[PDB]
C-alpha cells in the first residue's frame, strides 16, 4: 500500500484474488472453531501470491540487479581502476 | 378528453430505497471511509478532472 502511495496505481498483488482471500477469511468467520493451521495456510498463501508479485516488482519494475551492479562498483569498488585514480588524485587532499 | 378527466381518469386513479444494510457482507463491506472513497470519491474526483 505504501508503495502505491507513490507509486501509480499498480494493482493488489494479488489482483482479483484478493477478493477470493476475502471469501477464504469468510469461510474462516463460518469455521465453527479457530484453526491457526487453516489460518496460517491461507496466510502463507496470500504471502507467497504477494512475495512473487513483489519479487516481479523488484527484479522488473525496481531493477535489483542495476542497483546491485552500482553497489558492486562504487560500494564493493567494482571500478577499481576508477577509485585507484580518486585515490590517486586525493591522496595529498586526504593526508591532511 | 374533458369527461375522461373528471369521471374516467378520476376513476382510474389508482396511481398509489438504498439497501444501505452492511448485515448481507460485512465482512466484504468496505469501510465507512473506504466505501466512500470507492464509490463516491472515485466518481467527485472524475467530475473534478472534468
Amino acid at each position: 500500500e505504501n508503495q502505491n502511495v507513490n507509486l501509480t496505481r499498480k494493482g493488489s498483488i494479488l489482483k482479483n484474488q484478493e477478493d477470493t482471500f476475502a471469501a477464504e477469511l469468510h469461510r474462516l468467520k463460518q469455521q465453527p472453531l479457530f484453526s491457526l493451521v487453516d489460518f496460517e495456510q491461507v496466510v502463507d498463501r496470500i504471502r507467497s501470491t504477494v512475495a512473487e508479485h513483489l519479487w516481479k516488482l523488484m527484479v522488473e519494475e525496481s531493477d535489483l540487479l542495476g542497483q546491485l551492479k552500482i553497489i558492486k562498483d562504487f560500494y564493493l569498488l567494482g571500478r577499481g581502476e576508477l577509485f585507484q585514480a580518486f585515490i590517486d588524485t586525493a591522496q595529498h587532499m586526504l593526508k591532511t | 378528453i374533458n369527461f375522461a378527466r373528471m369521471y374516467l381518469e378520476q376513476s382510474d386513479f389508482h396511481e398509489k430505497d438504498v439497501c444501505v444494510d452492511r448485515s448481507s457482507e460485512s465482512v466484504t463491506c468496505q469501510t465507512f471511509e473506504l466505501t466512500l472513497r470507492s464509490c463516491l470519491y472515485p466518481h467527485i474526483d472524475k467530475q473534478y478532472l472534468d
